[PDB]
C-alpha cells in the first residue's frame, strides 16, 4: 500500500503528516507521492526513480504562512522541537532527522501556454517534436506532464488566481520531459531533446549533457494506481 | 607577414565554405531554449557545419538577450522553433555565399582562438 | 520559395482573421468557469475538470 | 552624468518597438541591388520603422561584400526577393521580442550620432 | 446552482457553433487567397503578351535620321554607305540595329539613352577600337587615322564625340533566357505591390521591346551571345516601362534602375527625377515591317475577358465573406450577452 | 462572495500599476523636455556667439534655358527656395583647372545644373501639372522663369537627397575632411597600378558647413550627392595607364589626358566635347573659415534638436496608449 | 563553343595547382608547430584527505576509479571525478556546496566523448545488464561490484555558458550580472555566484574540449548555474523576489527553484570539497603543462585545415578530369 511505504521512512516527515492525518494540518495540502495516480506501474517506477526520493516525499502547501508555520527556527540558528512539525510529531511518533522540502505554489513560476481544448484531464499543448523527414521520433509516447491522472477536485481553483496543481507543480518538477521507449531510441533521438528525456525500458537523462547509467534505481515509495 | 598566411587561410575557409549545400527538404520541429543550443542540435540533425560569422551572430543574439525579464521566459515560446529554423537557414545561406575573405581576415586578426567558433563537422 | 509556404501557414493562424478573439472567448468562458468552481465546489465533478 | 541619459533612452527606444506590429500577408516581390536599399524599399512601402540592430546588420552584410571580383555582380540574382525579405522580417521580429537595453546602451556610449539608424518613420495612422 | 450549469451548457454550445463559423470563415479566406493568385497569373500573362506581339501600347527613313546629324560619326558611316578594316569590324550603330512596333514607346526610349548613347559606334573586337583613331606622339588625335582619314576624304566632319563599344568587353546578361521564344527574350523578374497585385501602369521591361534582324539573335561574340544579352542589357538594364507618370511614382519602392512612361516621364537613378519640358532628339528607332497583331489581339480579347471572370468571382466570394462576419458578430454579442447575464 | 471581492482586489491593484507606470511616462517626458531646453539654450547662445561676428553664377547664367540661371537670377535680384539646397556646380570645388574640366566633362551639363532638392516634396513644389498632361504655367519654377523671362523650355532634373542610396563604405577614420575609404585597385600582382592617383569622389573639396547633419539621418553631400553623381571611378594619370589598367577598373575611369570610360564595354573618342561649367577653385580666408565652423556646429546642434524633437513624439504615442488603457480598465471597473 | 571550354579547363589546372601549394604551406606550419611542442617538451622535462574520502564509498563507481588511479582506455577516456577537479579555499562553503550538489553528481565520472561514456557501460539484447561492460568488470576483477548508480558527464554534450569573462582575470570568472531590487540596490549579504568561487586548477583552465573551453564554462556551469551565495539565511528569504533559479546560505537553507524550500536536518553528503595547496614551485610546471595543453590544440586545428583543403582538391581533380573529356568530345562533335 502507499501509506505503508510511507510510514517505512519513519524518520521523514511524510509519516509524520499521515500519523497526524490518522489521529500546521491547515496550510498543507499534501505530499506528492499521494496526489498522482499513474496506470502505468512500470511507467510510476521510472518517473519514481527520475525524481528522486527528496522531492517526492516534500509536502505541498498553499500558502507561504504555512511555510513559515512548518518550522520556525530561534536566535542560534538551531531547529529546536519547538516548531509546528517537530514537536507536534515528536509528541507521538518520529523525530525530524533527514532533510525535507516544502514546495508553496503561489511563488512558483506557472505554464502560461493554450491547454488542450475539449479535454478532460486538462492536458498540456507541448511543441511535439520533429525528425528532418517531418516525421516524429520513433519511440515518441509523450511528455511526461501528460501522463499523471488527477483527482478532480485539485484540477481547477487551487492557486490563489485559479490555476490548477498539473500547470504549477507537475510543470514545474518535470517540464518539457519526454518519455520514449527504449534506450537506443533515446540515443538515436538525443539532438531533440529539450530539458531531458526518460526511457520506458530505463535509463535517465536529466540535463541535456549529463546523462545516468547503470543499473536502474530502486525506490520503494511510487505513485498510487487509479481504480 | 602574419596578414598574408591568415589571409590564405580565410580564403581557404571561404572556398570550403561556399561549397557545402543547403539541405533539400528541411521539415523538422525542434524544442529550444537558447540559440547556440539551437544551432548545436541542427549541427547534430544535419551534419554540415554553420558559417564562422553565423556562430557569431548566434552568440551575440544571446548576449543581447540576457539582461531584461526575458530570460525566465522560455524561448521556445518567445519565437517559433520552424520560424528559427528557417531564421538560421536564410542566415546561413547569406553567410555562405556572399562574403569576402578581408572581412573575415580583420574579424580573425582582432582576437586568437577563432577556432571556437568553426566546426569540425566535415561533410 | 519553400519558407512563403510555412509562414503564410504561420501568418493565417487556425481562424483567418479570427482566431484571437476566440482566444478571447475561450479565455472569457475559462472565467466562467474558475468562478462557478469558486462559488460551489462539488460542480467539478459534473464538469471533470 | 551621461551614462544614465544613454540608458533611459534605451529603455524608452525599446518600449516603444516592443510594440510595432509585424505586417500580416506580404506578397512584395521587390528587385534589389543591395541589402541596405531592400531595406529602403520595404520602410517604404510597409510604413513601418526597422529596429537599431537591423540596420547595422545590414550594414554590416553590405560591407562585408567589398574586394571580390563577384562584388559587380548582382545581388537580385544570388539571392531570390522572396527569400531576401523573408530574412528581413525574421530578424526584425528577433530584433524587436527578444533584446534588453543595457546592450542597447552599452552600444550607443561606443558611438557619437546613433540616430542615423533610428529612422523617423511612424506607423500610426 | 442550476443557473451556471445552464450557463456552461450554453456558453459551450454556443461556442461550439461559434467555432463552426469560424471554420466556414477561414474557408472562404482561403477561397480568395487562391482566387487572388490566379488573377495574378493571368495579369502575368497579360503583361507577358504585351512585350512585342500587339501593335500599339495603350497611350496616354532611318538613314535620312541619321544623315541629319551633320557632325557624328554615323553620319559618316550612313554617307560611306549610300556612296578598309573599319568596314570589316562594325556591326553598325546602335540606331540601325533594333526596331520597335509603336511610335510612343520608340521615342520615348530614344530620348531616355540621350543622342550619344544612339549614334554610338559598335564593334566587335577591341582591334576594331583601336583601329578606329589613331594618336600622335603626345595624346592627340591624328587627322590619318581609322574614321578622320576617310571622313577628310569624303566631306564630312567629325568634330563631336562618339561612343565605341566592344561586344567581348561587355559583361553578357548570365540569366535563364525564356524558352519556347523564337525572338529570345529574357525572364526579369517583375516586381509586385504588398497585396500580391503587379504595379497597376506596369507594361514590361523594355530590354523585351526591341525586334532584332535574326542575323544577330545569336553568335554575334566569339562566347556565343547575342546582341540582345550584351549590348542591349547594357542599355537598358531591367528598365520598366509603365503607363502613365503617377502609375511610375505610386510604384517607386518597387523599381531598381530607372523607369520610364508613356506620358514623357523619364527617371533613370533611383533618387534622380527629370522635370520639364520634355527634350527632342531627332534619330528615333524604326518600325518593323500583320496577322501576328491580329492573333496577339484576338488572344489579348480572350485574357480581358477571362480576367473579368475571375473579377467577378473574387467580388462574389468577397460578398460572401461580409455575410459570414455579420453573422459572427451577432453570435458573439448574442452569447457575450448570456454570459453576461450571470 | 469573498471570491468577488478578491477579484475587485486584483483590479484596484492592476489600476494602481497603470497609474505607477503612467506617471512613469509623463517622468519620462519632463526629462525630455528639460533636455530639449538645454539643447535650446546652447543653440541660442551659439546664435549670439555666431552674430556677434570665373564665377560660377556668371557661367551658370549664360545657359538661359535651364532652371539653374532662373535661380541665379532669382538670388541676384519665395515657398521653392526653402527646400533647393543649390545648384551642384556650387556646391563643390577642386584646386586644380584641368582635373575641374575633367570631372566637369564626365557628368555633362544636365547634371551639372543640376538642381538638388531636399526633399521630395520639393520636388512636388518645383513642377505642378494638369490633369490633362502638359506642364502648368503656375508650377513652381515657370512662375519665376515667366515672371523675369527667363524660358525654362529646356529640361532639368532634380537630385531627392533623402532618395538616394547613400554609400555604406566607413570614411577614412579621424579625417578633417570625411573622404572614402575606397579599396584601390591591384593587378595580379601585389602593387596598384603605374598611373593610379586616387578616386574623383575624394577629390571635391566640399564646404565644412555640408559636412554633417544635412540628410535627416545626418548624412553630408560626399556621402550621397557626390557618390551618386560617379561610384566607384578611378582617376588615371594618361590615357596609356588607363589602357593597362583594364582588368582592374570599377564602374568607370578617367584620365588626366582626356580619356573617358563610364562602363566596361564603352571607350569614348573623338574629339572633346566641351561643358561650359565647372566647379570653382576653393579661396583661403580664415575669417570665413571660422564662421564656416560656427555654422557647421550650428547645423550639427539643430539635427540633435530635430532628432530629440522625434523622440518626444514617440514617448507621447506611447502615452496615449497608456491614456487609453486606464481609462478603459476603469470603464470595465466601475462597469462592474 | 569550345572558345568557353578552353578556358575553363585551364583555369580548372590553375585551381588545382593553388591547392597543391596551400597543402605544401599548411604542411610546413604543421612540421613548425610540431617542432614547437618537441622543444616544449623536452624544456617541461628539462624542469622536471579527498582520496580517502572517495575509499569511504566502496559501492560507488568513483572508489573503484580511486583504486584503479592509485594503482587501458577508461583511464585514458576519463578526465577525472569532480571532488578531485576542483579546489575551495573554505571548509564552510565547500561543505555547502556539497551537500548542495548531491554525492551522486560529486562522484561523477567526466569523459572527454560520448564515445568513452559507450566504453563505461554495456547493454545486452535483453535489456539487462552483466559484468561484460569494461567498468563492471573492471571493477569486478580487483575489487567489489557496483551496485549504487552513477552518472557519466560528456564534455561535448555540455551546453556553455555564453558570457564576456571578467577581463585579464587569471582564474577566468564569468561576467555574471549581479541582482537588483526594485530600487535599483544590491541586495545587502550578496557575496558572489558560486560558480566564480571555485579554484580551478590551472593546467585545465583553457582549452579542454575541442572546441577551445575550460572547465568553468562547460563542467561547472552545468553542475550549478548562475545561483546566488548569501551570508545568512534571513538575507536569503527576504531577498526572494530578486533571485534567479538558485539560492545559497552559510547559515544552513538551498532554494533550490523558486518555488522549494529546504527545512530540517541536513544529510551530510561524507565527500566534500578540495582546498587549494600551499605555495610551492610546482605551479611554474604546472604553467607549462597549461602551454602544453593549448599547444595540441592549435596543432589539432591544423590537421582539420589540412583536411579541409583536402576535400576541395579532390573536387578540383574528378570535376577537372571529367571536364576535359567533355571538352573532346565537343571537338569530336564538329
Amino acid at each position: 500500500d502507499i501509506n505503508a511505504q510511507i510510514l517505512r521512512h519513519e524518520n521523514s516527515a511524510a509519516g509524520v503528516l499521515s500519523l497526524v492525518e490518522t489521529l500546521l494540518t491547515k496550510g498543507v495540502v499534501g505530499v506528492v507521492a499521494k496526489l498522482g495516480k499513474v496506470n502505468d506501474e512500470n511507467l510510476s517506477q521510472i518517473l519514481s526513480n527520475y525524481l528522486g526520493t527528496r522531492s517526492m516525499l516534500a509536502v505541498v502547501c498553499r500558502n507561504y504562512e504555512s511555510v513559515t508555520a512548518l518550522e520556525a527556527y530561534d536566535n542560534h540558528g538551531n531547529i529546536d522541537i519547538n516548531a509546528g512539525l517537530h514537536c507536534l510529531g515528536s509528541s507521538i511518533g518520529r523525530e525530524i532527522g533527514d532533510s525535507f522540502d516544502a514546495i508553496c505554489l503561489e511563488n512558483l513560476r506557472p505554464y502560461v501556454g493554450q491547454h488542450i481544448a475539449d479535454d478532460l484531464q486538462r492536458r498540456l499543448d507541448l511543441l511535439k517534436p520533429k525528425l528532418p523527414n517531418g516525421e516524429c521520433p520513433p519511440g515518441f509516447l509523450g511528455f511526461a506532464v501528460n501522463m499523471i491522472q488527477i483527482d478532480p477536485a485539485y484540477l481547477l481553483c487551487v492557486t490563489s488566481y485559479g490555476y490548477g496543481l498539473r500547470e504549477t507543480l507537475f510543470y514545474n518538477l518535470f517540464s518539457r520531459l519526454q518519455v520514449y521507449k527504449t534506450r537506443a531510441d533515446m540515443i538515436s533521438a538525443l539532438p531533440c531533446i529539450s530539458d531531458g528525456a526518460v526511457s520506458l525500458d530505463g535509463g535517465i537523462i536529466r540535463k541535456t549533457g549529463i546523462f545516468n547509467l547503470g543499473n536502474r534505481d530502486e525506490v520503494n515509495v511510487r505513485f498510487a494506481k487509479p481504480t | 607577414a602574419d596578414e598574408g598566411s591568415l589571409l590564405r587561410r580565410a580564403e581557404m575557409y571561404q572556398d570550403y565554405m561556399k561549397q557545402v549545400p543547403i539541405p533539400t527538404n528541411r521539415g523538422s520541429l525542434i524544442p529550444f531554449t537558447s540559440w547556440v543550443g539551437l544551432s548545436i542540435s541542427m549541427k547534430q540533425l544535419y551534419g554540415q557545419p554553420l558559417h564562422y560569422l553565423t556562430n557569431v551572430l548566434l552568440q551575440r543574439w544571446d548576449q543581447s538577450r540576457f539582461g531584461t525579464d526575458s530570460e525566465e521566459q522560455r524561448l521556445d515560446s518567445i519565437i517559433h522553433p520552424t520560424k528559427a529554423e528557417a531564421t538560421i537557414w536564410l542566415v546561413e545561406e547569406i553567410h555562405r555565399l556572399t562574403p569576402s575573405h578581408l572581412h573575415m581576415a580583420l574579424l580573425w586578426r582582432s582576437d586568437p582562438m577563432y577556432h571556437s567558433f568553426i566546426d569540425p563537422i566535415f561533410p | 520559395f519553400a519558407v512563403s509556404n510555412m509562414l503564410e501557414a504561420l501568418d493565417s493562424g487556425k481562424f483567418g482573421s479570427v482566431s484571437k478573439e476566440l482566444e478571447e472567448i475561450a479565455d472569457m468562458r475559462m472565467d466562467l468557469v474558475k468562478r462557478s468552481i469558486w462559488l460551489y465546489p462539488s460542480l467539478a465533478y459534473t464538469v471533470f475538470e
